[PDB]
């Protein structure tokens, strides 16, 4: 039934890498549109929904719908043994109780081949609307994996304030106060620098700081980042796959 | 004083 | 009050790694000269010394002469938020509760600001005099780094002798006895990597080898580090800054 | 009585570093042919065999044999101490306490001397005649080690499997099954090389946490070497230049 | 299911 | 014995 092929190994182990400490078993949806996956953590208050679209792929044929529960630590064991070069390939059968990963590397002949067991998963999956929001932040995402490096240090937690002016991450602990404020910034030169803030209203909440460093780790996947606020809905962190896409969302706090 | 849910905001499906 | 600015964060970042392990807690003394610190480790047995010199500062200003009493750990973990490139900026008021800092980087108009709460320090100064030192010994600062991590593997103690001909740093503990000799070594192609000896006569000291590890931590500073030693003296252990210093008194064991 | 001269200390540095691992108290036996060591683990499972010829080093002179019983570890904390380019000089006289290390460094005059005392240790030496492999494989080392550390991963076993055509190295366990492939390939590439000599297939099985013990001597050489066949333990080669460093499995059985 | 020890095949010397 | 810095300079 599926057989799934990436020429660049890598997109998979980065996608891995950025969602397993936030949740380590996931079911790993696929149908005729490719890929999805969604999952909250253990505590509920973030949400993880991945898409590798069929165009990605070599090859895509799935011709019935299968979830493949995957603990992702045992991927990310079978993983390291791919390099980023390597050309993997997934494959599954009908009622399938395992996945088989392949590995292909060039100028060498070397081959490898696992057979990584299914288990069974039941995943809370949650619809979320399209939704317009009152702030639209995009940034260089090695830029905002510093600021959430650096407040994390000081803070659990973190105000995000947009305003017309641009957007500020500010936050208060034991050791005193942080704030960082980034206007939007358009280079002629090297565009990953660029900061840009499309605002229909001013928008200020608060987040917990850990759970927006382990956001960052998908800094690998994209040279750009884009944060979506309104006053009423979770937090949305955006990174583009080129051909899917992977999203965090984060409930704020109120108190 | 209170960290939200997920679910707080959006229902459960299928 | 207070306002001073330095051209790259790097600076202050070295110096408070270079000062925190030995010192956790310390009173940086601004006045008109720089800003200035002082304090022994909590055994009394170290002493550091740095001076910071107004003129290092890409516009330096203090009004009245204070004392920001700062927990060095919480202001690392606070100078890290800064590449060793921005430009920063320290400031303080009339009755400072806190210190702030500032981080600008170029190209961006990124801001970043922190407020360091300040706590109370009793400073106890000693006053130390000018000493003439029997022996004067300069060197390379990663060298004196390897050599001090080496003996530190082997023994809490090293003895160090300094002659005409060079200095030996020897040490001995259960896994066996070790030992370093540099004579003078000069060379026109790369000094950074000489060895001058002044010495009007010889001199046996023994320093305990932790003290010295935690002083080597400064070797970022400068690629030299300078050595002066006499009987009757602690040992002083000095890097240059450019701008000011950074000086190590070690009390000898006997 | 001896007296030895190497011109890199990086040799003796890393040659400690691959056996420290395996045996912590280790006799460096000393006489006209030069160095060597031979020591089991302490589950008798695994054999190390070192010989460090005389040619080797740049004043080989030893005018008694004698034992030179050295904890590996204190031996490491002193060999830290000297840069992979110093000249180092070993020597030990008749009835030793100790040995003495010497360390000189070029454009510096900065001499390094340590004694580190002796112990007594008594190491069970076995004899091993020369043998015959069904299957002689020369590979990349940092493949052999790669490769080890992954499979390591996911198991506690590995079955080395060696046909004309090339070597499998497989494996099994609770995240499921694993295997690499490679064939011989020759390009004039340099280390890339992978060569099988064989009279006759063979498959045995091993633990792998002792293969990845033995991948610590990756850094001796680009290149090692298994001999298997199937009734004598498994010989894993590095070559020394000067010598060579070799590790001896014993196989597991009736899987 | 038996790992064999170096012992079972080189003996002393 | 190990001495102590306040053996060699006063405070003042």
């Amino acid at each position: 039934m599926l057989e799934a092929r990436l020429e660049q190994a890598s997109l998979l182990k980065r996608v891995v890498d950025a969602i397993k400490d936030l949740v380590q078993d996931c079911n790993f949806d696929c149908n005729d549109s490719g890929i999805a996956l969604q999952a909250m953590d253990n505590s509920h208050v973030a949400l993880v929904s991945m898409l590798l679209k069929a165009e990605g792929f070599s090859a895509y044929r799935c011709d019935r719908n299968i979830a493949l529960g995957i603990n992702l630590v045992s991927l990310t064991k079978v993983l390291r043994a791919a390099q980023n070069e390597d050309i993997l390939t997934l494959k599954a059968d009908d009622s399938p109780d395992a996945v088989n990963l392949m590995f292909e590397s060039a100028e060498t002949d070397r081959i490898s081949e696992y057979d990584i067991k299914l288990m069974d998963i039941d995943q809370e999956h949650l619809a979320i609307p399209e939704t317009e929001y009152a702030a639209t932040v995009e940034m260089p995402s090695a830029e905002f994996q510093r600021i959430c490096r650096d407040l994390n240090a000081l803070s659990e937690s973190v105000v995000i304030e947009a305003t017309k002016e641009g957007v500020k991450f500010s936050c208060q602990g034991d050791i005193g106060s942080g704030s960082v404020t980034i206007r939007q910034h358009t280079s002629v030169d090297k565009p990953e620098q660029n900061v840009s803030i499309a605002l229909s209203e001013p928008v200020a909440l608060t987040f917990s700081l850990k759970y927006l460093v382990n956001f960052c780790k998908a800094t690998s996947l994209s040279s750009k980042v884009t944060l979506c606020l309104s006053q009423e809905v979770p937090l949305l962190v955006e990174y583009g796959l080129g051909s899917g896409h992977l999203r965090f969302y984060l409930a704020p706090k109120i108190g | 004083r209170r960290q939200t849910s997920m679910t707080d905001f959006y229902h459960s499906k299928r």
